């Protein structure tokens, strides 16, 4: 059925689009990869403009209806998943590994055999990387945090954190210990939460113990701190979806009176309804009162001669976080109350910040957490959001690395390292591969040539120089000169990338470049 | 002024039978590169917008709609083909084009399609006679029921990227047939659920049935995940006081109504809750959202429930536990409820999955697997399903041919020995039946990258020597005997195939006329 607006690509014709139009998706985030990449103006749906260099995001906007493209958008959404960094590189070099297998195909191998090439290609080349690496947490643990401190440092100068980003840096390692136990090794994105506000400076980013919103108190004169209350049980907060008040009707209200009767009997109740949801915070012996709905003036004077500070309208999302950290749950009415279901924490006070007058508040613990709110600030709105990706950057960077100790250099010193082991065996395998690890150790030398080319370098000059260092001497890694730095051997520069991070960017992007050789065939139909 | 149509087109002639062939050809082109567990996958989008990846013909041919009608035959012998058998319903295709394909110069000599017909149907009773002669009864000879199952699904595991962990999941192999009934084996009683995350090698199989763990809401993780003999309920329709979206309208003319309307919405609901309780049901089931406060009163007497459940998936746990569905808390009978041996919450590839195990009354199972992309454990799903359908016709069906082309290159050796003994016309048809049978063997070697020239020529040496058995080893390329490479397929696959592929080539070879209506 409907056999118009259908395009078959079979034989011939399809070997040689396939790879020709992966090479014009690729080469949009080529230049974008490295510490000096350019940006990219990404325009919304909406028309709203947006400029960032991160090829996850360019794949993720692209909207685009190329099913070998699609296969290059399927990998950085699992590249991101696993690990979140190398998003970028691993389709370049996933890219690097077409253009060198349509080179075999118009010379006469199989697709089969360049699959298996890259194959016996990539076991060889994690073996040889798997014995260069080394470890960190190893010996003392006070040096571990300290080349994890320079290394979050690393992932953070290519973004406009740079500046500040000394004490950024240490806002990802303090995220990293507070959510993670050294036996347990488990660091969970979630239980870091990411927020950010406009205004200030962006040295004035902090990391909390708890969740922390950003909300003012339902009346001016209520306190601005919640003491303990001289040897009471933390500080009691209560979570509730129903206001204290007289209930009211949330779409029309309309109430005929039809006689005094009615009215001398409302005005009686309400009044003293009023107190009677007040002293339900008694009964349930809370402190703090946080309600999804508002309150009345009546009910916001109650509660300030009580001294029982309540907040309004917070989201539901934002209850979650506030349930996990002190223990508390969501109760729907005001008769479930109970002192079991009221979040248990340390202290509760609104911190104001200079001049600003968005005067947020805190809940603390001083005891370690399961969870905690990341907390950055910036003088402008783009520097917030970036500095929010920047650090998930980070702390995707710091989950690899306790994750697995071995630890490899990068910037473009594995890559080359890794190719010149397959070139070496080129030669003893003797086969059709002879030709695939040729391609193999030329698609790796794409990652420092590309890296070279955004950093103003001769991407020729620099693979031969990066080559010949690590030969006459020996195969330590040796970078490059991309973040302008005194000289090459990131060794002594401290560029750290993760082992596991290297092995599942060479892996997917070798799975990904077999699975385009497997298809010989593409059958596109229409749009119902 | 007057005209024969309105728009109704119809050509015939012998150039329309040519034509009719072409677009054979075309199909047929597509689905050889599909050919044999190496072969090529095809990338197809249908008009849903669904991009799908695989190579077994039966889904990829349903999935092309082919408007030709000549060439919607290949369609009925496919679904022939995945009936009586349901392997090899790429082959079907290629071979029933390739005798229509070879017939093409006979129809440029002027030889009527009648005797082109005649002459296929004369030479596949010859080889239906010689298929009696390649079937092999064998069921204990030589052999035993695990050493089998092991022997075979190594062989059919190999070439893969699960060929050096295919000791694992060879264990798995034999677990899963000999979980379910011997007399009838059905491969869609085996579930697998792919799993993100974790090493390949660590994959399990589970006697139950799994579920997804929808679970996003704050509140959970408190509660044993490790249950004796919990009763299972299913649960049709939801329970939910507040729901974490939509929301209801209260209007009433008092103000005491107001609290009153909103008590009676949660005693309207925590009636319903505590009928569960009574039913004493420490599983609650259900396909439709579980709201807050279920969810709460649930954990505080102890029961566990899961909201949102797949329709699919819950009637595999019909038939994992032996219960049935209700629709309502109140009316619930004990038939209903279920009792399994185990119930286990595990972290198994990095995420919480809750399951049900050892399930006595399970007519179904599910299989696990891990790795580190959803893509390469799907390979490993349609992996694992082509070793289960050699399980499945060894079983069910005794008499088995050797694959890999073996018996294709038997059936065609004897029938170009058949031309000598048969005088006329039926000479050179038959000759050509037979070399339109080395398609089969032909394409398995394209596909894998082998020599067909060189191959093929050393196949057709030491085969015609009289050694019967010779096939093409898919490891090492080279000639070799399949049935000690232990490459089986039973003789209904070469029965169906031979009867399909010619009965979709005599009926589109005798089509002069293609008529279509508009309108």
């Amino acid at each position: 059925k409907d056999q118009g607006n259908k395009k078959r690509q079979h034989g011939l014709e399809a070997k040689k689009s396939h790879i020709l139009a992966a090479r014009s998706v690729a080469s949009i985030i080529k230049t974008s990869l490295g510490p000096r990449g350019l940006d990219k103006i990404l325009i919304s749906p909406d028309g709203e403009i947006t400029i960032t260099n991160d090829g996850a995001t360019i794949l993720s906007q692209m909207e685009l209806d190329n099913e070998i493209a699609k296969l290059l958008v399927q990998l950085s959404k699992s590249q991101d998943d696993e690990i979140g960094d190398g998003t970028t590189g691993v389709v370049v070099l996933a890219s690097a590994l077409l253009d060198q297998a349509l080179e075999l195909i118009q010379k006469g191998i199989h697709p089969i055999k360049i699959a298996n090439g890259f194959d016996e290609a990539a076991k060889l080349a994690i073996s040889k990387l798997e014995e260069t690496c080394d470890d960190i947490s190893a010996s003392n643990d006070e040096l571990f945090r300290d080349f994890l401190l320079r290394a979050a440092k690393t992932s953070l100068g290519s973004k406009i954190v740079s500046k500040d980003h000394d004490r950024f840096a240490e806002m990802a390692v303090e995220a990293v210990i507070n959510v993670m136990d050294k036996d347990r090794k488990d660091v969970d994105f979630d239980l870091i939460k990411m927020q950010g506000r406009v205004g200030g400076s962006i040295s004035d980013s902090k990391l909390i113990n708890g969740v922390i919103l950003d909300k003012d108190f339902s009346h001016p004169q209520m306190p601005k701190c919640v003491l303990p209350k001289e040897g009471s049980d933390g500080v009691k907060l209560a979570i509730l979806t129903c206001p204290f008040e007289p209930p009211k009707p949330k779409t029309k209200h309309k109430l005929d009176i039809s006689s005094v009767e009615e009215y001398q009997k409302l005005q009686t109740y309400e009044q003293d309804k009023f107190k009677e949801m007040i002293d339900d915070v008694k009964k349930a012996g809370a402190d703090v009162v946080i309600c999804q709905w508002g309150f009345d003036d009546e009910a916001n004077h109650l509660l300030l001669q009580n001294d029982l500070p309540a907040v309004r309208w917070v989201g539901g999302q934002e209850l979650e976080h506030i349930a996990i950290s002190t223990n508390g749950r969501i109760v729907p009415r005001f008769q479930d109350l109970s002192k079991d279901k009221l979040g248990t924490c340390s202290r509760i006070y609104e911190q104001e910040f200079g001049t600003t007058k968005d005067r947020m508040l805190i809940i603390e613990q001083s005891k370690e957490t399961k969870t905690v709110t990341c907390f950055v600030r910036g003088s402008n709105k783009m520097i917030v959001d970036e500095a929010e990706r920047a650090l998930h950057d980070s702390l995707c960077v710091v989950r690899n690395l306790v994750k697995d100790s071995r630890v490899v250099y990068g910037g473009g010193a594995a890559e080359v390292t890794m190719s010149l082991a397959v070139s070496e065996e080129a030669d003893k395998q003797r086969g059709i591969d002879q030709y695939a690890f040729r391609g193999f150790a030329q698609a790796l030398d794409t990652i420092p040539m590309t890296l070279a080319e955004n950093s103003g370098l001769d991407p020729i000059g620099t693979l031969s120089t990066l080559k010949s260092k690590q030969l006459k001497e020996k195969i330590s890694n040796i970078g490059v000169d991309c973040l302008g730095y005194g000289s090459n051997d990131m060794k002594e520069l401290f560029v750290v990338d993760p082992f596991i991070g290297k092995k599942q960017q060479i892996l997917l992007a070798t799975q990904l470049c077999r699975m385009i050789l497997k298809i010989d065939n593409v059958i596109i139909s229409g749009k119902d | 002024i007057v005209v024969l149509k309105e728009g109704t087109d119809a050509s015939q002639g012998k150039g329309q039978i040519i034509s009719n062939i072409n677009a054979c050809v075309a199909v047929q082109e597509a689905l050889k590169p599909t050919l044999g567990p190496l072969g090529s996958d095809i990338l197809i989008v249908t008009s849903n917008q669904k991009t799908t990846i695989s190579n077994d013909g039966a889904t990829i041919l349903k999935l092309l709609d082919v408007v030709h009608p000549a060439a919607k035959t290949l369609v009925d012998i496919s679904r022939a083909q995945d009936a009586e058998v349901g392997d090899g319903t790429t082959s079907v295709t290629i071979l029933a084009g390739e005798l229509m394909k070879e017939a093409k110069p006979f129809l440029e000599e002027g030889i009527s399609s009648h005797l082109i017909m005649k002459g296929y149907r004369k030479a596949v009773s010859l080889a239906v006679e010689k298929i009696n002669e390649l079937a092999v009864d064998i069921t204990s000879e030589k052999s035993s029921g695990r050493e089998l199952l092991e022997r075979c699904a190594r062989t059919a595991m190999s070439s893969k990227l699960i060929h050096n962990n295919a000791d694992f999941f060879v264990k798995m192999c034999v677990d899963a047939v000999l979980s379910l009934d011997r007399n009838d084996l059905d491969d869609k009683l085996i579930g697998i659920k792919k799993i993100p995350g974790g090493a390949m090698e660590e994959s399990l199989f589970i006697n139950g049935v799994a579920f997804k763990k929808t679970f996003s809401y704050a509140g959970f993780e408190q509660q044993p995940k490790k249950f004796n003999n919990p009763k299972i309920l299913s649960l049709n329709v939801e329970l939910e006081l507040k729901a974490e979206k939509d929301n209801a309208e209260v209007r009433v003319e008092h103000v005491e109504d107001y609290q009153a309307i909103v008590d009676a919405e949660w005693q309207l609901i925590f009636e319903k809750l505590r009928q569960v309780e009574e039913t004493g049901a420490n599983i609650v089931l259900s396909k439709l959202p579980i709201g807050d406060l279920a969810t709460q009163f649930f954990a505080d007497r102890n029961i566990f429930c899961a909201g949102r459940v797949s329709a699919d998936d819950m009637n595999r746990v019909i038939q994992a536990v032996g219960g049935s569905i209700q629709s309502t808390t109140s009316d619930i009978k004990p038939e209903h409820l279920g009792t399994c041996a185990l119930f286990e919450e595990m972290q198994i590839g990095s995420e919480r999955y809750n399951l049900f195990q050892g399930c006595p009354q399970a007519k179904t199972c599910t299989l696990l697997l891990r790795g580190g992309a959803e893509q390469v454990i799907a390979e490993v799903e349609r992996s694992l399903h082509d070793a289960i359908m050699i399980v499945k016709r060894a079983l069910q069906n005794k008499l088995i041919v050797a694959g890999g082309g073996a018996t294709e290159m038997e059936v065609s050796k004897c029938l170009r020995d058949y031309s000598k003994t048969i005088a006329g016309k039926q000479q050179m048809i038959i000759n050509a039946f037979a070399k339109a049978l080395e398609v089969i063997p032909r394409q398995l070697c394209e596909n894998a990258g082998f020599d067909a020239i060189e191959i093929l020529n050393k196949l057709r040496l030491a085969h015609s020597k009289g050694e019967k058995w010779y096939g093409v080893v898919f490891e090492t390329e080279n000639i070799g005997d399949n049935f000690a490479k232990f490459v089986w397929e039973p003789a209904l696959v070469k029965i169906n195939a031979l009867n399909s592929a010619t009965e979709a080539t005599n009926l589109i070879l005798s089509v002069d006329e293609t008529i279509t209506n508009k309108g």
